[PDB]
RNA sequence: UAUACAAUUAUCAUAUUAAAUUGUUAAGUGCUGAUUUAACCAAUAAAAAUAUAAAUAAUUUUUAUUUGUUUUUAAACACCAUUAGGUAUAUGCAAAUAUAAAAUUAUAGUAAUUAUAAAUUAUAUUAUAUUAUAUUUAUUCAUAUAAUUAAUAGGAUAAUAUUUGUAGUUUUUGAUACCAUGAUAAGGAUUAUAAAUUGAAAGUGUUAAUAUCAUAAUCAAAAUUUAUUAUUUAUAUUAAAUAUGUAUGUGUAGAUAAAAUAAGAAAUUAAAAAGGUAUUGUUGCCCACCAAUUUUUAUAAUAAAAAUAACGUGCAGUAAUUAAUAUAUUUAUAAAAAUAUAUUUUUUUUUUUU
């Protein structure tokens, strides 16, 4: 017992006030205004511009190698692929990080012929500490990798050369400085360098140790005489209840007929009573 | 806002101003002194009392098509960022790329 | 127009057997003119008539293009040609045409790709190679037992220990691979086993 | 606010006013109220204030 | 009705866009635009509308406003020359113009009478209660209903019963002080060109109601302004009190019809397109003789 | 999921200080027989008349008990019958709207709020009074046929063109034998004498957007079955485009047409109130039953309640076609209907000692 119209909601059907369900519109003495008026300043002053515009139209075509994209471009293409790279967790040591700076690297190399932004002094403040941050950052990972992989040297020299020709004396001659260093630095680590030195169990490892020691024990004094080495029962299990308060279900004591008539079967006539 | 001040294009912004401008040169000087209607003053274009008889949906249409009412004209999209022309070219909300 | 009922959707089946409405041959969305009274089919011929629309020839072949609509009554059997059902024969038209009409999301980078770029990448560990020493150092130290500056070192300084062999039994069915097995081991399993076949893989010590 | 509802001035003339309830205020101590219909928002602007 | 939106559900038809109205901007901000201004303003511009245009004609306001009724009476009185008919537009404007002043005639009427012991109107202190009162009626500032209850409310003397108890026996004072102080404030205050007018209005509506049942009773809702009022013809003081109009005519068969037929004055002329059959207000079909 | 009714007036079962109860009268032919009613009708048919003065307001009504079924002469009178009759009035059995309340529905679990209000909508002149209406005339009413619609091209009396005689097949598709948007007509009932007209806007075949076999078109000599049309009546009768052979029957049934304008006509007439539960607005909401799916309480061969746009039977309610509301009885395809009693969210009509 409810109506309800179908055709239209019920509050549009119930609010006669707010709308007008008559649809003829007689002239009668219902006078509408038309008012306009203007400005002067409004001829020139304040024009919005539309967000649709053909002078911000591009059509994106794409590719997967960098080499067909401009270097002015590929940096972008760089440097967005090392946001994603630079997420992964490797203590700070690696050889794909490194790549990818010698290769922003590359791009900063070519752009100074083909792109012809010019020298180091001729690009200004910013751009200038953009490429000692990526050429500090590729040394770093370079000489992190080094003692792993022996290309790392490699590495340093390429930057050492994109520095030369990118004309920055006061990085260049520490780029020398290092790339001399891991030249003679890289062979350490391995095994044939130091032949002097040679290659402790853990505190659950010993006293796991401790446990089968005492468990043995116990077995060759009691595992015949008496068997009393079995460890106290956790059969009692704790559930989770209103307030996840454990509730644990304590065995019945023998002392009761629950036992007793809970043994017996439960049709006598038809049940075995053995 | 949006109810007070029904937005127009800027094609229309300008006709209305240079419909107030193409009055204000047709007045003479003599009547607008007279009449206090310096550049400082809004000039009222027109304004008239109509009167429509007929059904609802056909005044409606006859309406649109006269330009008497609008409310349903899509407008183009505003920028993003500040509409008004003669912005700066390059500008970023967030200055960023700083150093040290 | 819409197919479904407005009431809550009930059980399909019963016990062990199907309801007889939901049954393919019993189905309650088709007009079987065999089980349904002369009284039905007056209302749809008298729908037929007052309407503009041609006289039913055929039951058999109309119960084809048939179209049922729930209403609080009952079934409602209505024409395709019907104005009442020309909206959902536009639909199913179009259907039939092209299936293909609602806009499917882009797909975002190669997941292998994603994979090498994951932040947990570095942690996946492989199978060491039993003739490879390199593979083991390189466990040790994702295991923890050494320095990653000590990898290399290891990976010289491992040595290499003989291990008592693994050998397979394997055969065909009923082929005494079992009765050799204990022969092996100086015992007596095969008789006790269920069903007189090995059902798991048992790997045991021998001397 | 501002609100659309229906006057009735014949039983055969029916038209929709708009309703237009608005405030004036000024902080040396000086508010006042008012509520208005009108068949435009204009009008029913300049009748409220 | 033949719309868009009513011709979907008639006839369906799948070219949906179609304009079905042609666009035609009668406004005039949108016919206008900078381009056409441009070229427009050279040949039609205020110097040379100075030039090629011939002289047919707050303080210079008032300089030039001369007698308000008389502009009005005599555009009237004008309309009965050979050019122009007499027009009821011009009697209406008329009208209205002597009688804007009507509201305060009604109020300081009702002050004189339907007070019963105003006191003594000679006496300053109510004869300038009474001044600043129908200045604040004139000016608007005040609504009639509140300004009556000032007057009646206002402070005059202490005792004022009691005082009244030695002069008055049913407490209905002389009204010749009252009538001389409603005059004497309105010849004062500039409120009509013509002094004589105040005066005259003041005594009308007071001797024309004096035959009137219950002449100075007034019912409280009615007295004054109220959102439910009376008809013009049935006010209390108002001027047009007493008429006796034709409001029965006779009417034949053919009346419905030919309700344009007479001597009608069209505020819209008839045309082809509405009416089939008919020559027009000016024609006579049946004409006499005349030397 | 936790988080501030009211107490100055709330319509469904919360009655508690109140004077009641009982009178003993009326009416009594058979006569020559048509009473009542929209209609039918039944059997002697006339009748029951008496009041006030008087019972404290309270501190334990916590307390007895109590609210129109109450049994017989007539008049009234519900099931049922159909030729048409039967059938209810306090003596007992019976707490009960005159309200100390917490959004609808529902057993206090089922759905998601539920009701209600205002404005408007075609039924009711009143009797001097914005008009006397009332007379004359007329009525056998019929016509339709033989198919091709898609370019410009100049001449005598002019200073000169053979352009005398100007020569490029074939890719589109609707006003046609349906349908293929709009738009003019006919239809007199209240603005009148006066220097004046007695024909309306609410729409009539052809006309401007929906397509998808369409050659339907007069240039004569032609084929009543179809509503919408004034024909000549008894002395003289067929000559030019070919032009009506049928029906004499007491100015004659029913039914029906026209006129109060350069014509001739004259006292009883227009002029009140009074409604939406509908908003998709009567072609409307809404009602149960029928029919179809399904949910909740339940396991007892249960019962109850709730949701749902198209069916079937109806028309119950909505001033709604014999008014509606409440309780009791009764009938049953279903809304409901009829009675008994009590009410009007039923729209209303003037008697201050004749
Ligand atoms: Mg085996
Ligand atoms: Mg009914």
């Amino acid at each position: 017992l409810h109506q309800y119209p179908t055709a239209r909601h019920k509050s549009l059907v119930k609010d006669r006030l707010r709308f007008a369900r008559n649809w003829w519109l007689t002239g009668g003495n219902n006078y509408e205004l038309v008012h306009e008026v203007g400005h002067e300043r409004e001829a020139t002053e304040c024009f919005a511009e539309y967000a649709q515009d053909s002078s911000r139209d591009v059509y994106l075509m794409s590719t997967n190698r960098l080499s067909d994209l401009p270097p002015g471009d590929r940096l972008k293409a760089i440097v967005g692929l090392m946001r994603s790279r630079w997420e992964v967790k490797d203590a700070n040591r690696g050889y794909d990080k490194a790549k990818l700076l010698l290769q922003a690297l590359e791009c900063f190399s070519e752009m100074k012929a083909s792109g012809q932004i010019g020298d180091f002094n001729s690009l200004p403040e910013p751009d200038q500490d953009t490429f000692l941050q990526y050429v500090e950052g590729c040394s770093r990972f370079a000489q992190a990798c080094s003692h792993s992989h022996p290309d790392a040297v490699r590495v340093l020299l390429r930057a050492a050369q994109i520095c030369e020709e990118m004309r920055c004396v006061e990085k260049r001659d520490e780029m020398i400085q290092v790339t001399e260093a891991a030249a003679n630095r890289m062979d350490r680590a391995y095994a044939f360098s130091r032949p002097h030195d040679t290659l402790p169990p853990s505190l659950h490892e010993n006293e796991d140790c401790v446990r089968l020691k005492n468990t043995e024990e116990l077995r060759r004094r009691f595992g015949n005489t008496a068997p009393h080495v079995l460890e106290k029962p956790k059969r009692v299990d704790c559930l989770r209840i209103h307030r996840n308060r454990p509730l644990l279900l304590h065995p019945m004591k023998d002392n009761n007929k629950l036992l007793e008539l809970s043994k017996l079967p439960a049709r006598p006539e038809f049940d075995s009573w053995t | 806002d949006r109810w007070t001040h029904p937005q127009e294009s800027n094609l229309e912004q300008a006709a209305r101003g240079s419909a107030v401008l193409a009055k204000r040169l047709s007045m003479t000087v003599s009547e607008m002194h007279d009449r206090q209607e310096t550049a400082e003053n809004p000039a009222t274009l027109d304004r008239f009392y109509y009167r429509i008889q007929g059904p609802a949906l056909e005044a409606g249409e006859l309406k649109e098509a006269l330009g008497l009412k609008g409310n349903r004209k899509r407008l183009p999209r505003r920028a993003p960022g500040w509409a008004t022309l003669g912005m700066e070219k390059v500008s970023p909300q967030e200055p960023g790329h700083a150093a040290k | 127009q819409s197919q479904s009922s407005r009431g809550q959707p009930g059980l399909q089946w019963q016990e062990g057997v199907v309801d007889p409405r939901y049954s393919s041959s019993g189905n309650m969305r088709r007009f079987n003119p065999d089980t349904v009274a002369h009284y039905v089919k007056a209302t749809i011929q008298n729908d037929r008539r007052e309407m503009g629309l041609g006289e039913v020839y055929d039951w058999h072949e109309f119960a084809k293009d048939a179209v049922y609509i729930p209403t609080r009554s009952g079934p409602l059997w209505v024409g395709s040609d019907d104005p009442r059902c020309a909206k959902f024969m536009r639909r199913r038209s179009k259907m039939q045409k092209t299936p293909q009409q609602k806009a499917r999301p882009k797909p975002g980078p190669d997941p292998a790709k994603a994979l090498e770029d994951h932040p947990l990448r570095e942690y996946f560990t492989t199978a060491t190679n039993l003739r490879d020493p390199l593979s083991t150092a390189n466990n040790l130290h994702r295991a923890g037992l050494i320095r990653e500056y000590d990898i290399k070192y290891t990976a010289a300084k491992v040595r290499y220990v003989p291990r008592p062999p693994v050998v397979s039994i394997m055969g065909h069915v009923d082929h005494g691979k079992t009765t050799l097995l204990d022969y092996l081991r100086k015992t007596n399993v095969a008789s006790q086993e269920a069903g007189g076949i090995t059902q798991n893989v048992g790997a045991f010590q021998v001397k | 606010a501002y609100d659309m509802r229906v006057v009735k001035f014949s039983p055969k003339d029916h038209r929709q006013w708009i309703y237009c309830v608005l405030y004036v205020g000024s902080g040396k101590g000086i508010a006042g109220w008012g509520r208005a219909v009108a068949p435009s928002t204009q009008e029913a602007k300049k009748e409220a204030i | 009705d033949k719309s868009v939106f009513a011709a979907k559900r008639r006839v369906i038809v799948p070219i949906h866009p179609t304009p079905n109205f042609p666009a035609h901007f009668i406004k005039s901000a949108f016919t206008t635009d900078p381009l056409k201004e441009k070229q427009k303003a050279r040949f039609s511009s205020g110097g040379e509308a100075m030039r090629e245009v011939q002289d047919i004609p707050s303080r210079r306001d008032l300089a030039s406003r001369g007698d308000t009724e008389f502009q009005a009476l005599v555009e009237f009185i004008e309309g009965a020359s050979y050019d122009q008919l007499i027009s009821g537009r011009r009697f209406k404007k008329v009208y209205d113009v002597l009688s804007e002043n009507d509201d305060m005639f009604i109020w300081l009427c009702h002050t004189a009478m339907s007070v019963l012991n105003p006191g003594d109107m000679r006496s300053r202190l109510i004869y300038n209660h009474l001044r600043i009162l129908a200045e604040s009626v004139a000016s608007g500032e005040m609504t009639q209903r509140t300004a009556f209850r000032f007057f009646e409310s206002a402070v005059r003397s202490p005792a004022y019963r009691e005082i009244a108890k030695r002069q008055l026996e049913g407490g209905a004072a002389t009204r010749l002080a009252g009538i001389s102080a409603a005059a004497d404030v309105m010849r004062r205050m500039g409120l009509t060109r013509r002094p004589m007018s105040s005066y005259f209005e003041l005594y009308q509506r007071i001797v024309e109601r004096s035959e009137a049942m219950t002449p100075w009773g007034f019912p409280p809702l009615f007295q004054f302004e109220e959102r439910l009022s009376l008809e013009p013809r049935l006010k209390f003081f108002s001027r047009a009190s007493q008429q006796s109009l034709e409001r029965r005519r006779r009417g034949h068969v053919m009346t419905p019809h030919t309700t344009l037929h007479g001597r009608r004055i069209f505020w819209i002329p008839p045309t082809w397109n509405r009416a089939g059959r008919f020559l027009g207000p000016h024609v006579t079909l049946y004409p006499g003789m005349t030397p």
